[PDB]
């Protein structure tokens, strides 16, 4: 139903003639994404298994729909790039997205941990080839090696973690079978059992320490801006933290206490740097650290209210940051540099794109209930039940959330553009369509956000 | 930063060394302006000009990270106390608040009766 | 010496030899793709997909629980004294210690 | 039954231009007139339920669009039509009614004439949500929505420099005020399962954590106060109808409006009673002082709101919610006139925003000057100029209390201080010899101006006849002290105006007097641009650049894996470059390996 | 008369026309969606008799489109 | 209806004795707007209700009761646990909306009295305090996220306190 | 230069005077008093005494330096619309306009096309004339005026032509 038509996209791009390609890859992907919303949404009290354990049902994952939403969107902004080069090279880097889409569906669907692991690290391989090629600026390798040697250094300890559980306590498999799990006795030998399961997800979900994996991937741009949307998918691709903390270690939260404090300082210091920075893409790269840091806080509290805010923020950030990177790509295709100060001029030269700049920026702040108000505020409300002191630190962060958005606006809202002579056409029909396909799905979530936050909702 | 009197026109002399000092400043100012003048006033261009000074400004923060820091001295250790230090500061704040809370649940209840959320 | 390194040239479609287009080269490919099937997903996934989302197929007992709760309230109010919760799923447990 | 149906009509009428905004039907040049016609019938539909409220009726309505079912909660779009919420709607609509037809004359023949009206409707809708909010989650939509739409309105004029500083600060100081408001959300959910506003009236908890670090901290962000108020004079940089709405009825109420709705909490807690008046004592004179020295047409009216806000804070501290909203409702009619009648001078004499250069005489302009005299005297304690029906009722009630004496004495100086800056619009600019701003300056009355100012006069005179009489009060304050408490409210305005006239004429009519250079002025701006525009943005960015970026986020926090590369390559070089060929050397190492397995490792 | 400040406009106004044309094209089932409540009956609250548990729609209340 | 209590009946009757004037502005507008478009809206609603004619009855509410409780079957086995875990999650989802009805009873009291607030009612105030306290102890609210296996330990923790305190006294 | 430093301070002193005084008749009284103070030292030329007075001129003026000075209307910096009211549109955006819309009002498009053709031909002649100036570095202070009368256009052509209109 989900896999197989996604695999049939591979012979589609190769068999089709050289003049077409892009028409077939975008149109056929849109009708598969419609059918994902058609079937997956149906659930009872406890979400019942789909079929045999190859790809399973969704329990608290409306985040699969987001991957299906970007399934055509990862092709729209990449149209400006790749067109100058060979026809065979075009077909190759569409199929690498199809392979990404193939593995990303498998991660969220399959209710597992053993076979989930060999799909968790499997997403890293197509993205590596994507990042190491087509990079306009240098140091592709000083970002490409850092892309793996941060993730794989933390995720390979899952082999000594997950297998150790199934050898002693039944088997991991279905997760719906996982009620054999007894609470951990909390000892010095049990410390490295908890750390190995966490450190894998501590990298993909960026903190204060070991966070430099993310800005290197964003600043050194893979292809245009459509591949940066797949880098947003990798942040939310480490969703297994929702599953491990609840099932594998329920009694263990004493060792979570130092890791919350690390992520709490990964909110003030990560935001402060995201103010005086030069690169336009970097000012989204560091705001994406703090926005995903909110989720890590929520997971380690383990309260039923926090998971509501956690699941909301995974979808909230997945369509707001990707929206911001498309705006960064739209300036990168015209000015040919990612500098914020040089690329200056909205409304006067970009009349209709400036309204899309406003809607994308304000969504980072707490607007009328779209998704981020259901995302951020739910975590802040849940942190007070943990400790009273939190909102004194969390409130300061709410001031600097404006300082990501408004500083990106103001440093482009000056109608000077004396040095710049380019950017004659404001936006193509596809470029304005990109901006609408990110905000309007969130505007439809205003009416019913039940399919935006659902761990026992 | 500000002194007792704000610097704007304070302490100025003509002399001979200062007269040549302003001549040195205008020599570079006019040189970098004329190469901009030759690039701006022609319809054949169409595009964004590079400017070597602005690229080196972005290169100052994005690069030149590990070529520097080779003299660590005592200045680097003071920066470590301002970074890793405040993480240990809240460890004696959040734990003391939690130990205050955990004692109340077991003996002498402080939690509200009309509480059910989380 | 660069020999063969110098080859970079600025390229932009804009409007010149394109009139008004989004796709690079050929007016026939542009109209049929960038305005038709680009906006066909705008009509099926967004407009026809708005009917679903959460509205219509109940969605994880959100509407079912309201009818189930109301009939359990009126039944327990007439006969029993305790309202709903008193001892949740516990009737004669085999000791403790 | 008619009360519930007609209440939603006022909400729908304001959204109808937004529904027709997205193409729909073509409207050339008629779109600015379409906004005027939409609000005109919205006032008539809002007048009937208020007339029903005087008679009999109170209704709460929900749209049944409950988007939350999460953990024992229901959150529908709730609309409350009760007392404070009910009376404020036709007051706010009539204020806008004049400003929209004013927006026809001011900002005319612009390329973005249609887009200016677009944000003003959203600025009206978000306020109407905040007014009728019965859910605390619904309350956030209004309280943030008005604060977020202000960005598009304050920074409306597309300026490359200085214009965007005001729009940034308008949300920056507001989001420090958010810290309390979001803390007020989290405490409300944990302690009370209900979460909505309908809880507080039954089983009210006695805690100081909720209103102090919460609603009072929200009242410092939104609506001026002492905590953070540098955004008031900067907001004058935008167009004149925008600066009118922010300081008359919309943005100026948002801070106080929360405190009136949470009236059972203020009455029970004694520690909140003191801190609301202690912070309210500093708001009265310190902001009123800044109105004296600062010499700009718009910026005098900007600081006058914050001095009026001091009395608006006293009403909460005295535990009287009934007299709290009455001052703001009349304040809405005070400065709907005062902002744009003075704003009419700016547009007439070219483009001058200074009182010194302006010389708009009473004989030169007949229609605009008459509103300036009435509007200024209305702020001061006047017996029948709608001042006595709002300002004087607070002063008489404040004297009979167990509250702080220093806070009571500080308010009495501020009531007499109102006469100084009100006459600094008349005597300094309007009255006397004209300053002559420019050679050959044209000033004429337009047909759009006459229909706006004359119909504002009904609202500024009959406010003490309709609002004060129809609304049912609780506990009469006037009883004790005929000379010490009752007379003191009226005598301060008389003695203040006499002190203002003697001080201003001594400097103006002197010819040879010589102004002194050395002065003890901590009054020019209040030294807030020295700490919050000079020090506070610097300290947050110095810790960002001297620390954080140049130490941790690029070097020290990175130094985990480059630490295992620089040491790894050193260990790599000790195997590859080591042993420069030779079979001799490799076989010398094999001698040791057998000895390790026999002696060093215990195995056979 | 003056030439005034110039914007692009042609690219800007066309996108809003191209967007709304595909909203209106799928605005027909929105109009049918109103008549589905009007012509066809929605749901009535009634106690179930022991004969059939599920047929076509198992348990669905309100709107014929849900079934 | 039936489940919701609310007030029995409201009085609401106008006298109008003082001053002749133009009768009443509230009364004249009520009679005028009742026939203007309110009567047309009632006629259009009746025209659509009659146009339905044929209507499906439908099951609506589903049965499924007990099927062995979780505190009866033990030891890790999928055959017995799955039916028991579905039962507890069914009760937990209903009890989330049971409190909502009792919460709305307190919401109805606040508006209908207004000036009285806490002086009267008392029945809705006592009903809310009894349920929420029972909801806090039995249905998690302290023992992390929802789990049926952890619920038996939460019930055992409350039972251990009852056995220890009563033995001393 | 000594002459320029006196004139720059005297221009500031007159505009800073109207902030302290209210009426225009009182402004004229103090203006005559300022003239008598500076004319006493202007009569004789000095190298040490006049330079000492220049540093002394900063004093007294700085004692009464901040009464919020008036910049009147649109001024460089200051207050009340510095860059505001004039949003403007660049000349690059004018040629960027697409067909069909460009067909409407053909008088503005045809006249601009004639000026663009003249600017393209004069650009080659202006480049040789700019480097013809004797400096042999790049430039000295300001741009040099045109010597030729037949070719016209003094170095820059787009500097004065097409700027901003309120």
């Amino acid at each position: 139903k989900y896999i197989i038509p996604t695999i049939m996209l591979m012979p589609l791009t190769w068999l089709s003639k050289n003049n077409m390609i892009w028409v077939n890859s975008t149109a056929h992907s849109l009708l598969i994404s419609f059918t994902s919303l058609l079937l997956m949404n149906q659930f009872g009290d406890n979400s019942l298994n789909f079929s045999l354990l190859f790809f399973s049902d969704s329990l608290s994952t409306p985040l699969l729909i987001l991957t299906m939403w970007l399934l055509p969107l990862m092709l729209m902004a990449s149209q400006h790039h790749l067109s100058k080069e060979n026809l065979t090279r075009k077909k190759l880097f569409i199929t690498m997205l199809i392979s990404l889409q193939l593995f990303l569906i498998m991660t969220f669907t399959a209710m597992e941990l053993i076979l989930f692991y060999i799909l968790f690290e499997a997403t890293l391989v197509p993205t590596l080839i994507i990042i190491t090629r087509w990079g306009n600026q240098t140091e592709r390798l000083n970002a490409g090696l850092y892309f793996l040697f941060y993730t794989l250094a933390g995720s390979l300890p899952l082999l000594v973690a997950l297998i150790y559980i199934q050898n002693t306590v039944g088997s991991l498999n279905f997760l719906m079978l996982q009620y054999w799990v007894q609470p951990v006795h909390n000892s010095w030998s049990n410390v490295f059992m908890w750390l190995a399961c966490m450190m894998a997800f501590m990298v993909k979900m960026p903190l204060y320490g070991l966070h430099l994996w993310l800005p290197k991937a964003h600043v050194e741009a893979p292809i245009a801006g459509s591949m940066v949307l797949a880098a947003v998918l990798l942040k939310l691709g480490g969703y297994g933290m929702l599953r491990i903390t609840l099932i594998l270690n329920p009694m263990t939260d004493f060792m979570a206490y130092p890791f919350i404090m690390l992520s709490l300082w990964g909110m003030i210091m990560t935001s402060s740097i995201c103010l005086r920075q030069t690169d336009l893409k970097s000012l989204i790269a560091y705001s994406s650290v703090s926005h995903m840091a909110l989720v890590i806080v929520a997971i380690l509290i383990q309260t039923p209210w926090s998971y509501m805010g956690a699941t909301a923020l995974m979808i909230a950030h997945g369509l707001t940051s990707s929206m911001l990177f498309c705006l960064a790509n739209s300036n990168y295709e015209r000015i040919h540099s990612r500098t914020m100060i040089l690329a200056r001029g909205l409304q006067t030269l970009l009349p209709l794109m400036a309204t899309w700049w406003l809607l994308a920026s304000l969504t980072n702040l707490a607007l009328p209930p779209t998704i981020n108000l259901i995302g951020e505020l739910f975590v802040v409300m849940s942190t007070f039940s943990w400790s009273n002191i939190t909102i004194i630190l969390m409130g300061v962060n709410m001031v600097i959330t404006a300082l990501y958005s408004l500083y990106m606006l103001i440093m482009t809202q000056r109608g000077k553009y004396t040095y710049h002579i380019n950017n004659i056409s404001p936006s193509f029909t596809r470029e304005n369509a990109l901006m609408s396909l990110h905000i309007l799905p969130l505007l439809l979530l205003t009416l019913n956000p039940k399919i935006i936050l659902g761990p026992l909702y | 930063x500000x002194x007792x009197x704000x610097x704007x026109x304070x302490x100025x002399x003509x002399x001979x060394x200062x007269x040549x000092x302003q001549a040195e400043r205008l020599a570079i100012r006019s040189r970098l302006k004329r190469e901009y003048q030759l690039q701006y006033y022609d319809p054949s261009r169409r595009g964004v000009i590079e400017d070597p000074a602005l690229v080196r400004w972005t290169y100052a923060r994005s690069a030149n990270i590990y070529p520097n820091f080779r003299p660590n001295t005592k200045t680097s250790l003071l920066g470590a106390l301002f970074g890793i230090g405040p993480l240990v500061f809240w460890y004696y704040v959040f734990k003391t608040d939690r130990d205050r809370k955990e004692k109340l649940i077991q003996e002498g209840k402080l939690d509200r009766t009309f509480n059910i959320s989380y | 010496r660069w020999q063969e390194d110098p080859e970079p040239e600025d390229e932009n479609l804009y409007e010149k030899n394109p009139d008004s287009h989004g796709y690079d080269k050929d007016p026939a490919v542009d109209i049929w793709n960038m305005r038709v099937v680009f906006f066909f997903g705008f009509s099926i996934v967004l407009v026809l997909g708005s009917t679903f989302v959460a509205y219509l197929p109940d969605y994880r007992m959100q509407e079912w629980a309201r009818r189930e709760a109301e009939r359990l309230v009126k039944y327990r109010e007439a006969h029993g004294l305790p309202i709903m919760e008193s001892n949740c799923f516990d009737p004669s447990k085999i000791q403790l210690p | 039954n008619m009360f519930s149906s007609l209440s939603l009509v006022t909400l729908l009428l304001l959204t109808m231009p937004i529904m027709m905004m997205s193409f729909n039907t073509y409207k050339p040049s008629n779109y600015p007139l379409y906004v005027k016609t939409a609000i005109s019938y919205a006032f008539i539909t809002s007048m009937i339920p208020t007339m029903m409220f005087i008679h009999s009726g109170q209704e709460l309505i929900i749209s049944n669009w409950h988007w939350l079912t999460i953990q024992t909660l229901k959150l529908s779009l709730s609309f409350k039509m009760d007392y404070f919420s009910m009376m404020f709607i036709p007051v706010a609509l009539f204020v806008t009614w004049s400003i929209m037809e004013f927006s026809m004359w001011y900002m005319y023949s612009d390329p973005n004439i249609n887009k200016f009206f677009k944000y003003l409707l959203l600025f009206l809708i978000t306020m109407l949500i905040l007014v009728t909010a019965n859910n605390l989650f619904q309350l956030f939509i209004g309280w943030e929505g008005v604060g977020i739409m202000s960005f598009l309105l304050i920074g409306w004029w597309y300026g490359r420099a200085d214009a965007n500083t005001a729009a940034l600060q308008a949300i920056l100081y507001n989001r420090i005020g958010d810290i309390g408001f979001i803390l007020a959300m989290a405490w409300f959910l944990t302690n009370l399962n209900t979460w909505d506003l309908q809880q507080i009236f039954m089983l009210n908890p006695s805690d100081s954590n909720m209103p102090l670090i919460g609603l009072a901290l929200a009242a410092t962000g939104k609506s001026a106060q002492f905590g953070l108020h540098p955004w008031l004079p900067s907001a004058m940089e935008g167009p004149t109808p925008v600066s009118a709405l922010l300081h008359s009825s919309t943005m100026v109420v948002a801070g106080i409006f929360l405190l009136i709705r949470f009236y059972p909490l203020t009455e029970n807690n004694k520690y909140i009673q003191s801190i609301t008046l202690c912070l309210g004592a500093i708001t009265t004179l310190f902001t009123a002082m800044c109105a004296l020295t600062q010499n700009d047409i718009k910026k005098i009216i900007a600081f006058s709101t914050s001095s009026q806000l001091g009395l608006m804070m006293v009403t909460i501290g005295i535990n009287q919610p009934y007299l709290a909203f009455l001052h703001i409702c009349t304040h809405a009619f005070f400065k709907a006139m005062l902002f744009m009648c003075s704003g009419s001078i700016i547009h007439s004499l070219n483009d001058e925003q200074d009182i010194r250069k302006m010389g708009g005489l009473f004989k030169a302009m007949p229609f605009t000057t008459t509103a300036l005299i009435v509007g200024s005297l209305a702020l001061t304690g006047m017996p029948f100029l709608t001042g006595f029906y709002s300002k004087d009722l607070i002063i008489e009630a404040a004297n009979t209390s167990y509250t702080n004496a220093w806070a009571l004495l500080m308010t009495l100086i501020a009531t007499s201080f109102t006469a100084i800056y009100s006459t600094r619009i008349i005597f300094f600019a309007l009255l006397g010899q004209p300053r002559f701003p420019t050679l050959v300056n044209i000033n004429e009355n337009n047909p759009l101006l006459i229909n706006s100012i004359k119909r504002l006069l009904i609202g500024s005179l009959f406010a003490g006849y309709i609002i004060s009489n129809n609304i049912p009060p609780t506990t009469i304050p006037q009883m004790t002290m005929p000379y010490y408490l009752k007379t003191t409210a009226l005598i301060v305005t008389i003695l203040g105006f006499i002190l203002a006239l003697e001080i201003s004429n001594m400097t103006k009519n002197l010819k040879y007097h010589y102004p002194s250079n050395a002065f003890k002025f901590s009054t020019l701006l209040g030294y807030f641009p020295t700490i919050m525009h000079r020090l506070a943005p610097y300290m947050n960015l110095s810790m960002s650049q001297k620390s954080a970026s140049s130490l941790l986020d690029l070097i020290w926090l990175e130094a985990i894996l480059p630490k295992t590369i620089s040491l790894a390559q050193m260990k790599a070089s000790t195997l590859v470059t080591n042993q420069k060929g030779l079979i001799k050397l490799y076989f010398l190492s094999f001698l040791i390996t057998i000895l390790i397995s026999m002696i060093l490792f215990n195995f056979h | 008369r003056l030439f005034i400040i110039k914007p692009s406009g042609f690219y800007d106004k066309r996108f809003l026309k191209l967007l709304r044309f595909y909203i209106l094209l799928t605005g027909i089932p929105v109009a049918i969606g109103i008549t589905l409540i009007n012509v066809x009956x929605x749901x009535x609250x009634x106690x179930x008799x022991x004969x059939x548990x599920x047929x076509x729609x198992x348990x669905x209340x309100x709107x014929x489109x849900x079934x | 209806x039936x489940x919701x209590x609310x007030x029995x009946x409201x009085x609401x009757x106008x006298x109008x004795x003082x001053x002749x004037x133009x009768x009443x502005x509230x009364x004249x507008x009520x009679x005028x707007x009742x026939x203007x478009x309110x009567x047309x809206x009632x006629x259009x609603x009746x025209x659509x209700x009659x146009x339905x004619x044929x209507x499906x009855x439908x099951x609506x509410x589903x049965x499924x009761x007990x099927x062995x409780x979780x505190x009866x079957c033990q030891e890790k086995d999928v055959l017995c646990m799955f039916e028991a875990e579905m039962q507890w999650r069914r009760d937990y989802k209903v009890d989330q909306e049971i409190v909502n009805i009792i919460q709305e009873r307190l919401k109805a009291c606040q508006q209908r009295e207004g000036e009285s607030h806490r002086q009267n009612c008392a029945k809705e105030l006592e009903q809310f305090t009894q349920v929420v306290k029972a909801y806090q102890d039995r249905y998690x609210x302290x023992x992390x996220x929802x789990x049926x296996x952890x619920x038996x330990x939460x019930x055992x923790x409350x039972x251990x306190x009852x056995x220890x305190x009563x033995x001393x006294x | 230069t000594h002459q320029q430093k006196v004139l720059r301070l005297y221009k500031r002193a007159l505009r800073h005077l109207e902030s302290w005084c209210i009426h225009r008749d009182k402004y004229r009284y103090f203006a005559c008093l300022l003239r008598a103070r500076f004319d006493e030292h202007k009569n004789e030329k000095d190298m040490v005494k006049a330079t000492q007075l220049l540093r002394e001129a900063e004093e007294e003026f700085w004692h009464g330096q901040h009464p919020q000075p008036y910049i009147f209307p649109e001024s460089p910096g200051g207050t009340s619309y510095e860059r505001y009211e004039c949003y403007k549109v660049p000349e690059w955006c004018l040629d960027d306009w697409h067909p069909s819309e460009k067909a409407m009002y053909p008088d503005y498009f045809a006249k601009r096309e004639q000026w663009k053709k003249l600017r393209r031909e004069s650009w080659e002649r202006e480049v040789x004339x700019x480097x013809x100036x004797x400096x042999x570095x790049x430039x000295x202070x300001x741009x040099x005026x045109x010597x030729x009368x037949x070719x016209x256009x003094x170095x820059x052509x787009x500097x004065x032509x097409x700027x901003x209109x309120x």
